[PDB]
Protein backbone atom coordinates (compact mmCIF):
# COMPACT_ATOMS: atom_id res chain seq x y z
CA UNK A 1 0.00 0.00 0.00
CA UNK A 2 1.49 2.74 -1.19
CA UNK A 3 -0.10 5.64 1.09
CA UNK A 4 2.00 8.64 -1.20
CA UNK A 5 -0.31 7.35 -4.12
CA UNK A 6 -3.14 7.13 -1.58
CA UNK A 7 -2.79 11.17 -0.85
CA UNK A 8 -2.67 11.85 -4.58
CA UNK A 9 -5.73 9.95 -5.36
CA UNK A 10 -7.72 11.00 -2.28
CA UNK A 11 -6.16 13.97 -0.56
CA UNK A 12 -5.62 11.72 2.82
CA UNK A 13 -2.60 12.18 4.19
CA UNK A 14 -0.37 9.15 4.80
CA UNK A 15 0.13 10.30 8.89
CA UNK A 16 -3.83 9.46 8.64
CA UNK A 17 -3.32 6.10 8.79
CA UNK A 18 -0.15 5.56 11.46
CA UNK A 19 -2.17 3.47 14.32
CA UNK A 20 -2.02 4.21 18.35
CA UNK A 21 -1.24 7.92 17.15
CA UNK A 22 6.19 -0.84 30.70
CA UNK A 23 3.65 1.78 30.49
CA UNK A 24 5.08 3.49 34.17
CA UNK A 25 5.17 6.78 32.92
CA UNK A 26 3.25 8.24 35.39
CA UNK A 27 4.82 8.37 39.11
CA UNK A 28 7.29 10.24 37.07
CA UNK A 29 4.94 12.55 36.04
CA UNK A 30 3.35 12.97 39.60
CA UNK A 31 6.94 13.18 40.61
CA UNK A 32 7.42 16.62 38.02
CA UNK A 33 4.31 17.76 39.28
CA UNK A 34 5.35 17.37 42.77
CA UNK A 35 8.48 19.56 41.71
CA UNK A 36 6.67 22.12 39.32
CA UNK A 37 7.04 25.77 40.78
CA UNK A 38 4.16 27.90 40.43
CA UNK A 39 2.88 29.04 37.46
CA UNK A 40 4.68 32.38 36.49
CA UNK A 41 4.04 34.58 33.63
CA UNK A 42 4.89 38.19 32.63
CA UNK A 43 3.31 40.58 29.93
CA UNK A 44 6.08 42.02 27.77
CA UNK A 45 7.28 43.54 24.17
CA UNK A 46 10.05 41.13 23.84
CA UNK A 47 11.37 43.23 20.79
CA UNK A 48 11.90 46.39 22.92
CA UNK A 49 11.76 44.29 26.42
CA UNK A 50 15.48 44.21 27.80
CA UNK A 51 15.65 40.39 28.23
CA UNK A 52 18.89 40.27 30.43
CA UNK A 53 15.66 41.92 33.57
CA UNK A 54 14.76 37.47 33.29
CA UNK A 55 16.57 35.81 36.07
CA UNK A 56 18.07 33.68 37.19
CA UNK A 57 19.61 31.70 33.99
CA UNK A 58 17.27 28.92 32.85
CA UNK A 59 17.46 25.20 32.53
CA UNK A 60 15.09 25.38 29.40
CA UNK A 61 14.02 27.77 27.18
CA UNK A 62 11.17 27.07 24.49
CA UNK A 63 11.49 29.63 21.92
CA UNK A 64 7.79 29.92 19.98
CA UNK A 65 7.90 33.04 17.85
CA UNK A 66 5.11 33.70 16.00
CA UNK A 67 6.13 33.23 12.40
CA UNK A 68 4.04 34.90 9.63
CA UNK A 69 3.83 31.52 7.70
CA UNK A 70 1.47 30.42 10.80
CA UNK A 71 -1.08 32.89 9.30
CA UNK A 72 -2.15 31.43 5.91
CA UNK A 73 -5.51 32.81 5.92
CA UNK A 74 -5.37 35.47 9.06
CA UNK A 75 2.64 41.51 15.43
CA UNK A 76 4.59 38.68 13.25
CA UNK A 77 8.59 37.91 14.12
CA UNK A 78 11.09 37.63 11.20
CA UNK A 79 13.81 35.24 11.48
CA UNK A 80 15.84 38.66 11.34
CA UNK A 81 14.30 39.58 14.45
CA UNK A 82 14.58 35.93 15.86
CA UNK A 83 18.22 36.22 15.59
CA UNK A 84 18.67 39.30 17.09
CA UNK A 85 17.44 38.06 20.35
CA UNK A 86 20.17 37.32 22.95
CA UNK A 87 19.28 34.13 23.93
CA UNK A 88 22.88 33.56 25.37
CA UNK A 89 22.28 36.31 27.76
CA UNK A 90 19.44 34.20 29.76
CA UNK A 91 20.17 30.36 29.52
CA UNK A 92 22.73 28.32 31.93
CA UNK A 93 25.83 27.29 31.27
CA UNK A 94 24.62 24.07 31.02
CA UNK A 95 20.86 24.30 29.45
CA UNK A 96 18.64 23.44 26.50
CA UNK A 97 16.31 25.02 24.03
CA UNK A 98 13.42 24.12 22.32
CA UNK A 99 12.50 26.13 19.00
CA UNK A 100 9.56 26.34 16.78
CA UNK A 101 11.07 26.58 13.58
CA UNK A 102 7.53 26.15 11.24
CA UNK A 103 8.35 24.09 7.71
CA UNK A 104 9.91 26.40 5.46
CA UNK A 105 13.28 28.82 6.11
CA UNK A 106 13.43 28.21 9.79
CA UNK A 107 14.38 24.75 9.15
CA UNK A 108 17.87 26.57 8.19
CA UNK A 109 17.61 29.60 10.21
CA UNK A 110 16.37 28.00 13.45
CA UNK A 111 19.36 25.90 13.02
CA UNK A 112 21.88 29.50 12.37
CA UNK A 113 20.24 30.97 15.59
CA UNK A 114 21.09 28.01 17.61
CA UNK A 115 24.64 27.69 16.81
CA UNK A 116 24.11 32.00 17.44
CA UNK A 117 22.96 31.49 20.50
CA UNK A 118 25.92 28.53 21.40
CA UNK A 119 23.80 24.99 21.38
CA UNK A 120 24.04 22.29 19.45
CA UNK A 121 20.80 20.54 18.11
CA UNK A 122 20.66 17.42 19.27
CA UNK A 123 17.45 16.08 18.25
CA UNK A 124 14.92 17.28 15.52
CA UNK A 125 10.65 16.48 16.79
CA UNK A 126 8.39 17.09 14.49
CA UNK A 127 4.61 17.77 14.14
CA UNK A 128 2.94 15.67 12.55
CA UNK A 129 -0.68 16.50 11.14
CA UNK A 130 -2.75 14.70 10.28
CA UNK A 131 -6.13 16.13 8.07
CA UNK A 132 -8.39 13.11 8.84
CA UNK A 133 -11.46 15.36 9.32
CA UNK A 134 -10.72 17.27 6.12
CA UNK A 135 -9.02 15.31 3.37
CA UNK A 136 -10.92 17.32 0.70
CA UNK A 137 -8.91 20.87 1.97
CA UNK A 138 -6.16 21.34 -0.81
CA UNK A 139 -3.23 23.48 0.88
CA UNK A 140 -2.25 26.66 -0.75
CA UNK A 141 1.64 26.01 -1.43
CA UNK A 142 4.73 28.36 -0.80
CA UNK A 143 6.04 29.44 -4.00
CA UNK A 144 9.37 27.86 -3.40
CA UNK A 145 7.80 24.48 -2.27
CA UNK A 146 7.90 21.10 -3.68
CA UNK A 147 5.59 19.27 -1.62
CA UNK A 148 2.55 20.09 0.39
CA UNK A 149 3.68 20.64 3.85
CA UNK A 150 2.21 18.95 6.32
CA UNK A 151 4.26 19.36 9.34
CA UNK A 152 6.16 21.49 12.05
CA UNK A 153 9.65 21.12 13.48
CA UNK A 154 11.00 21.82 16.84
CA UNK A 155 14.32 21.84 17.07
CA UNK A 156 16.46 20.55 20.33
CA UNK A 157 19.24 22.40 21.26
CA UNK A 158 21.61 21.42 24.14
CA UNK A 159 24.85 23.69 25.59
CA UNK A 160 27.76 22.79 27.84
CA UNK A 161 28.21 19.22 29.35
CA UNK A 162 24.32 18.16 29.23
CA UNK A 163 10.86 7.02 26.78
CA UNK A 164 9.72 9.56 23.97
CA UNK A 165 10.21 9.69 19.83
CA UNK A 166 10.99 12.44 18.15
CA UNK A 167 7.47 12.66 16.97
CA UNK A 168 3.98 14.30 17.51
CA UNK A 169 0.86 13.43 15.79
CA UNK A 170 -2.40 15.43 16.22
CA UNK A 171 -4.84 16.32 13.57
CA UNK A 172 -4.14 19.76 11.63
CA UNK A 173 -5.73 22.43 14.29
CA UNK A 174 -8.55 24.68 12.61
CA UNK A 175 -7.29 27.93 10.21
CA UNK A 176 -6.35 30.86 12.15
CA UNK A 177 -5.01 28.35 15.55
CA UNK A 178 -0.99 29.11 16.06
CA UNK A 179 -1.19 26.45 19.44
CA UNK A 180 1.33 23.96 19.37
CA UNK A 181 0.72 20.90 20.75
CA UNK A 182 0.97 20.84 24.49
CA UNK A 183 2.45 17.29 23.94
CA UNK A 184 5.76 19.30 23.42
CA UNK A 185 5.61 20.21 27.37
CA UNK A 186 5.35 16.35 28.21
CA UNK A 187 8.39 15.53 26.11
CA UNK A 188 10.47 18.29 27.28
CA UNK A 189 9.63 17.87 31.33
CA UNK A 190 9.75 14.20 31.10
CA UNK A 191 13.79 14.68 30.18
CA UNK A 192 14.44 15.94 33.35
CA UNK A 193 16.34 18.79 32.91
CA UNK A 194 16.31 21.37 35.97
CA UNK A 195 13.23 23.34 37.27
CA UNK A 196 14.13 26.66 35.95
CA UNK A 197 12.32 26.53 32.16
CA UNK A 198 11.47 29.72 30.21
CA UNK A 199 8.59 30.09 27.50
CA UNK A 200 9.03 32.83 25.35
CA UNK A 201 6.43 34.05 23.39
CA UNK A 202 4.05 31.66 25.38
CA UNK A 203 0.35 33.14 25.60
CA UNK A 204 -2.17 33.06 28.42
CA UNK A 205 -3.71 30.21 27.17
CA UNK A 206 -0.01 28.35 27.33
CA UNK A 207 0.61 29.12 30.94
CA UNK A 208 1.64 26.09 33.10
CA UNK A 209 2.76 25.01 36.36
CA UNK A 210 6.53 24.68 36.56
CA UNK A 211 7.30 27.51 33.83
CA UNK A 212 7.40 31.35 33.59
CA UNK A 213 5.50 32.11 30.37
CA UNK A 214 6.45 35.63 28.94
CA UNK A 215 4.94 37.24 25.82
CA UNK A 216 3.45 40.48 24.35
CA UNK A 217 -0.22 38.90 24.68
CA UNK A 218 -0.32 38.39 28.23
CA UNK A 219 -3.75 39.59 29.61
CA UNK A 220 -1.88 39.58 33.48
CA UNK A 221 1.47 39.05 35.18
CA UNK A 222 2.38 37.80 38.39
CA UNK A 223 6.72 37.52 37.89
CA UNK A 224 8.64 39.09 40.32
CA UNK A 225 12.68 38.39 40.06
CA UNK A 226 13.18 37.80 43.72
CA UNK A 227 10.13 35.42 44.51
CA UNK A 228 11.24 33.79 41.03
CA UNK A 229 14.71 33.22 42.30
CA UNK A 230 13.59 31.82 46.11
CA UNK A 231 11.84 29.01 44.23
CA UNK A 232 15.89 27.73 43.53
CA UNK A 233 17.43 28.64 46.19
CA UNK A 234 19.41 26.29 48.36
CA UNK A 235 19.08 23.12 48.81
CA UNK A 236 16.71 23.66 45.55
CA UNK A 237 19.63 24.79 43.23
CA UNK A 238 20.15 21.59 41.56
CA UNK A 239 16.99 19.42 41.27
CA UNK A 240 16.30 17.70 38.03
CA UNK A 241 12.29 18.86 38.12
CA UNK A 242 12.03 14.90 38.47
CA UNK A 243 12.82 13.66 41.99
CA UNK A 244 10.81 14.26 45.41
CA UNK A 245 11.14 17.86 46.93
CA UNK A 246 13.87 18.11 49.67
CA UNK A 247 11.93 17.87 53.14
CA UNK B 1 16.81 5.65 -22.75
CA UNK B 2 14.00 4.14 -20.36
CA UNK B 3 14.56 1.20 -18.91
CA UNK B 4 17.51 1.05 -15.54
CA UNK B 5 21.12 2.08 -15.38
CA UNK B 6 23.88 1.54 -13.30
CA UNK B 7 27.46 1.99 -13.14
CA UNK B 8 29.41 0.62 -10.64
CA UNK B 9 31.65 2.82 -9.77
CA UNK B 10 33.55 4.99 -6.97
CA UNK B 11 31.72 7.77 -6.99
CA UNK B 12 34.86 9.86 -5.54
CA UNK B 13 36.54 8.95 -8.78
CA UNK B 14 33.75 8.58 -11.35
CA UNK B 15 33.76 11.43 -14.30
CA UNK B 16 30.62 12.53 -14.08
CA UNK B 17 30.18 15.08 -16.53
CA UNK B 18 29.93 11.97 -18.90
CA UNK B 19 26.58 11.53 -17.89
CA UNK B 20 24.77 14.36 -19.52
CA UNK B 21 21.83 16.90 -17.00
CA UNK B 22 19.35 15.02 -14.54
CA UNK B 23 16.18 16.31 -13.70
CA UNK B 24 16.22 15.17 -10.16
CA UNK B 25 19.29 13.69 -8.50
CA UNK B 26 18.72 11.76 -5.45
CA UNK B 27 21.81 10.94 -2.81
CA UNK B 28 21.66 8.36 0.50
CA UNK B 29 25.29 9.04 1.36
CA UNK B 30 27.64 7.05 3.65
CA UNK B 31 27.63 9.78 5.77
CA UNK B 32 30.96 9.85 8.74
CA UNK B 33 29.02 9.65 11.42
CA UNK B 34 32.97 2.40 3.17
CA UNK B 35 32.18 5.90 4.14
CA UNK B 36 33.02 9.20 3.15
CA UNK B 37 34.76 11.68 4.95
CA UNK B 38 33.23 15.08 5.09
CA UNK B 39 36.13 17.26 3.02
CA UNK B 40 35.29 14.34 0.48
CA UNK B 41 31.62 14.67 0.49
CA UNK B 42 32.04 18.17 0.02
CA UNK B 43 34.29 17.73 -2.96
CA UNK B 44 31.68 15.19 -5.02
CA UNK B 45 31.28 17.12 -8.40
CA UNK B 46 27.38 17.34 -7.96
CA UNK B 47 27.38 20.88 -9.64
CA UNK B 48 27.77 19.24 -13.20
CA UNK B 49 24.64 16.79 -12.69
CA UNK B 50 21.88 19.75 -12.75
CA UNK B 51 20.96 22.96 -14.64
CA UNK B 52 17.61 23.04 -13.13
CA UNK B 53 15.91 20.68 -10.79
CA UNK B 54 15.86 19.44 -7.48
CA UNK B 55 17.95 17.01 -5.11
CA UNK B 56 16.90 14.92 -2.79
CA UNK B 57 19.59 14.19 0.28
CA UNK B 58 18.88 11.85 2.70
CA UNK B 59 20.30 12.37 6.20
CA UNK B 60 21.07 11.61 9.89
CA UNK B 61 22.56 12.86 13.21
CA UNK B 62 25.18 15.63 12.07
CA UNK B 63 24.63 15.20 8.60
CA UNK B 64 21.25 16.78 9.20
CA UNK B 65 23.79 20.32 9.36
CA UNK B 66 26.59 19.00 6.81
CA UNK B 67 23.61 17.79 5.05
CA UNK B 68 22.90 21.36 4.94
CA UNK B 69 26.97 23.06 3.83
CA UNK B 70 26.88 20.29 1.33
CA UNK B 71 23.61 21.15 -0.73
CA UNK B 72 24.68 25.14 -0.41
CA UNK B 73 28.05 24.08 -1.44
CA UNK B 74 27.05 22.35 -4.74
CA UNK B 75 24.70 25.37 -5.38
CA UNK B 76 21.26 24.38 -3.88
CA UNK B 77 18.86 26.02 -2.03
CA UNK B 78 16.84 24.02 0.49
CA UNK B 79 12.95 24.26 -0.55
CA UNK B 80 11.66 21.23 1.68
CA UNK B 81 12.18 18.38 4.09
CA UNK B 82 10.39 15.07 3.38
CA UNK B 83 10.48 12.76 6.65
CA UNK B 84 9.99 9.06 6.06
CA UNK B 85 7.50 7.81 9.47
CA UNK B 86 8.96 4.23 9.79
CA UNK B 87 5.92 1.71 10.52
CA UNK B 88 6.51 -1.83 10.76
CA UNK B 89 3.17 -4.05 8.47
CA UNK B 90 0.93 -2.98 10.89
CA UNK B 91 1.48 0.84 10.77
CA UNK B 92 2.50 1.20 13.81
CA UNK B 93 5.82 3.37 14.56
CA UNK B 94 8.87 1.35 15.34
CA UNK B 95 20.68 10.76 19.33
CA UNK B 96 20.52 9.39 22.78
CA UNK B 97 18.10 11.96 23.77
CA UNK B 98 14.49 11.00 21.78
CA UNK B 99 14.17 7.39 20.23
CA UNK B 100 13.63 8.10 16.64
CA UNK B 101 10.85 7.35 14.57
CA UNK B 102 11.84 8.43 11.16
CA UNK B 103 14.26 9.27 8.31
CA UNK B 104 14.76 12.72 6.92
CA UNK B 105 15.50 14.05 3.24
CA UNK B 106 16.53 17.08 2.42
CA UNK B 107 15.07 18.79 -0.75
CA UNK B 108 17.31 21.11 -2.62
CA UNK B 109 16.69 23.24 -6.15
CA UNK B 110 18.77 24.76 -8.16
CA UNK B 111 18.15 26.81 -10.78
CA UNK B 112 14.33 27.46 -12.08
CA UNK B 113 12.83 24.05 -13.20
CA UNK B 114 10.06 24.70 -15.15
CA UNK B 115 7.02 22.20 -15.89
CA UNK B 116 7.32 20.16 -12.51
CA UNK B 117 4.34 19.21 -10.92
CA UNK B 118 5.04 20.75 -7.26
CA UNK B 119 2.58 20.30 -4.17
CA UNK B 120 1.27 16.83 -5.90
CA UNK B 121 2.36 15.03 -2.61
CA UNK B 122 3.10 15.84 0.41
CA UNK B 123 5.96 15.57 2.55
CA UNK B 124 5.68 12.76 5.01
CA UNK B 125 6.05 9.18 4.06
CA UNK B 126 4.63 6.39 6.07
CA UNK B 127 6.05 3.16 4.94
CA UNK B 128 7.43 -0.25 6.50
CA UNK B 129 11.12 -0.55 7.23
CA UNK B 130 13.22 -2.79 5.55
CA UNK B 131 16.37 -3.98 5.26
CA UNK B 132 18.75 -1.53 7.38
CA UNK B 133 19.12 1.29 5.18
CA UNK B 134 17.04 0.67 2.63
CA UNK B 135 15.12 3.36 2.15
CA UNK B 136 11.69 3.47 0.93
CA UNK B 137 10.51 3.06 -3.01
CA UNK B 138 7.34 5.76 -2.37
CA UNK B 139 10.27 8.14 -2.81
CA UNK B 140 10.63 7.17 -6.42
CA UNK B 141 6.62 7.36 -7.18
CA UNK B 142 7.04 11.07 -5.35
CA UNK B 143 9.76 11.72 -7.83
CA UNK B 144 8.02 10.36 -11.10
CA UNK B 145 4.96 12.56 -10.36
CA UNK B 146 6.93 15.37 -9.65
CA UNK B 147 9.09 15.03 -12.82
CA UNK B 148 7.13 12.24 -14.97
CA UNK B 149 9.55 10.61 -17.90
CA UNK B 150 12.71 12.58 -17.00
CA UNK B 151 16.25 11.80 -16.73
CA UNK B 152 17.12 11.02 -12.84
CA UNK B 153 20.36 10.31 -11.12
CA UNK B 154 20.40 8.29 -7.76
CA UNK B 155 24.21 8.79 -5.82
CA UNK B 156 25.37 5.21 -3.29
CA UNK B 157 22.37 3.74 -4.61
CA UNK B 158 22.39 -0.53 -4.14
CA UNK B 159 21.11 -2.86 -6.75
CA UNK B 160 17.77 -3.02 -5.59
CA UNK B 161 17.46 0.90 -6.04
CA UNK B 162 17.37 0.84 -9.80
CA UNK B 163 14.57 1.99 -11.49
CA UNK B 164 13.45 3.06 -14.72
CA UNK B 165 14.33 6.45 -15.89
CA UNK B 166 17.12 6.35 -13.41
CA UNK B 167 21.05 6.13 -13.56
CA UNK B 168 22.37 4.53 -10.12
CA UNK B 169 25.83 4.84 -9.09
CA UNK B 170 27.32 2.88 -6.01
CA UNK B 171 30.59 0.28 -5.55
CA UNK B 172 27.84 -2.64 -5.08
CA UNK B 173 26.25 -2.44 -8.21
CA UNK B 174 27.36 -5.34 -10.33
CA UNK B 175 29.13 -4.27 -13.13
CA UNK B 176 28.18 -1.41 -16.14
CA UNK B 177 24.98 -1.55 -18.01
CA UNK B 178 24.38 1.86 -19.85
CA UNK B 179 21.69 2.12 -22.92
CA UNK B 180 21.73 5.74 -23.47
CA UNK B 181 23.66 6.12 -26.85
CA UNK B 182 24.47 9.74 -25.71
CA UNK B 183 26.22 8.09 -22.11
CA UNK B 184 27.64 4.85 -24.20
CA UNK B 185 29.35 7.12 -26.50
CA UNK B 186 30.68 9.70 -24.04
CA UNK B 187 31.68 6.91 -21.37
CA UNK B 188 33.30 4.34 -24.48
CA UNK B 189 35.82 7.86 -25.21
CA UNK B 190 36.14 9.00 -21.36
CA UNK B 191 36.93 5.44 -20.41
CA UNK B 192 38.10 3.33 -23.39
CA UNK B 193 39.24 0.21 -21.29
CA UNK B 194 36.44 0.31 -19.26
CA UNK B 195 38.25 1.37 -16.41
CA UNK B 196 37.54 4.22 -13.68
CA UNK B 197 40.89 4.49 -12.04
CA UNK B 198 41.62 8.41 -10.43
C1 LIG C 1 17.38 4.48 5.91
C2 LIG C 1 17.91 5.54 4.86
C3 LIG C 1 16.78 6.14 4.05
C4 LIG C 1 18.77 4.81 3.91
C5 LIG C 1 20.20 4.65 4.35
N1 LIG C 1 20.92 5.84 4.79
C6 LIG C 1 22.31 5.46 5.16
C7 LIG C 1 22.90 4.52 4.06
C8 LIG C 1 23.29 3.22 4.37
C9 LIG C 1 23.80 2.31 3.42
C10 LIG C 1 23.96 2.67 2.04
C11 LIG C 1 24.57 1.74 1.01
O1 LIG C 1 24.72 0.53 1.26
N2 LIG C 1 25.08 2.14 -0.22
C12 LIG C 1 25.71 1.25 -1.18
C13 LIG C 1 27.24 1.41 -1.11
O2 LIG C 1 27.74 0.61 -2.10
C14 LIG C 1 27.75 0.99 0.27
C15 LIG C 1 29.21 1.31 0.45
C16 LIG C 1 29.56 2.80 0.20
N3 LIG C 1 28.96 3.46 -1.01
C17 LIG C 1 29.81 4.01 -2.06
C18 LIG C 1 31.07 4.60 -1.76
C19 LIG C 1 31.94 5.17 -2.75
N4 LIG C 1 33.20 5.75 -2.39
C20 LIG C 1 33.95 5.70 -1.04
C21 LIG C 1 34.81 4.41 -0.57
C22 LIG C 1 35.41 4.31 0.68
C23 LIG C 1 36.18 3.18 1.11
C24 LIG C 1 36.35 2.13 0.25
C25 LIG C 1 35.79 2.12 -1.06
N5 LIG C 1 35.80 1.17 -2.16
C26 LIG C 1 35.08 1.69 -3.18
N6 LIG C 1 34.58 2.97 -2.83
C27 LIG C 1 35.00 3.30 -1.47
N7 LIG C 1 31.48 5.12 -4.06
C28 LIG C 1 30.26 4.54 -4.28
N8 LIG C 1 29.43 3.98 -3.38
C29 LIG C 1 27.56 2.95 -1.22
C30 LIG C 1 23.61 3.97 1.75
C31 LIG C 1 23.09 4.88 2.71
C32 LIG C 1 20.18 6.45 5.89
C33 LIG C 1 18.69 6.70 5.54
Amino acid sequence: NDYCQHFVDTGHRPQNFIRDVRELIRLKDELIAKSNTPPMYLQADIEAFDIRELTPKFDVILLEPPLEEYYRETKCWTWDDIMKLEIDEIAAPRSFIFLWCGSGEGLDLGRVCLRKWGYRRCEDICWIKTNKNNPGKTKTLDPKAVFQRTKEHCLMGIKGTVVDIDLIITEEPEIGNIEKPVEIFHIIEHFCLGRRRLHLFGRDSTIRPGWLTVGPTLTNSNYNAETYASYFSAPNSYLTGCTEEIE
Amino acid sequence: LFPPQWICCDIRYLDVSILGKFAVVMADPPWDIGTLTDDEMRRLNIPVLQDDGFLFLWVTGRAMELGRECLNLWGYERVDEIIWVKTNQLQRIIGHWLNHGKEHCLVGVKGNPQGFNQGLDCDVIVAEVRSTSHKPDEIYGMIERLSPGTRKIELFGRPHNVQPNWITLGNQLDGIHLLDPDVVARFKQRYPDGIISK
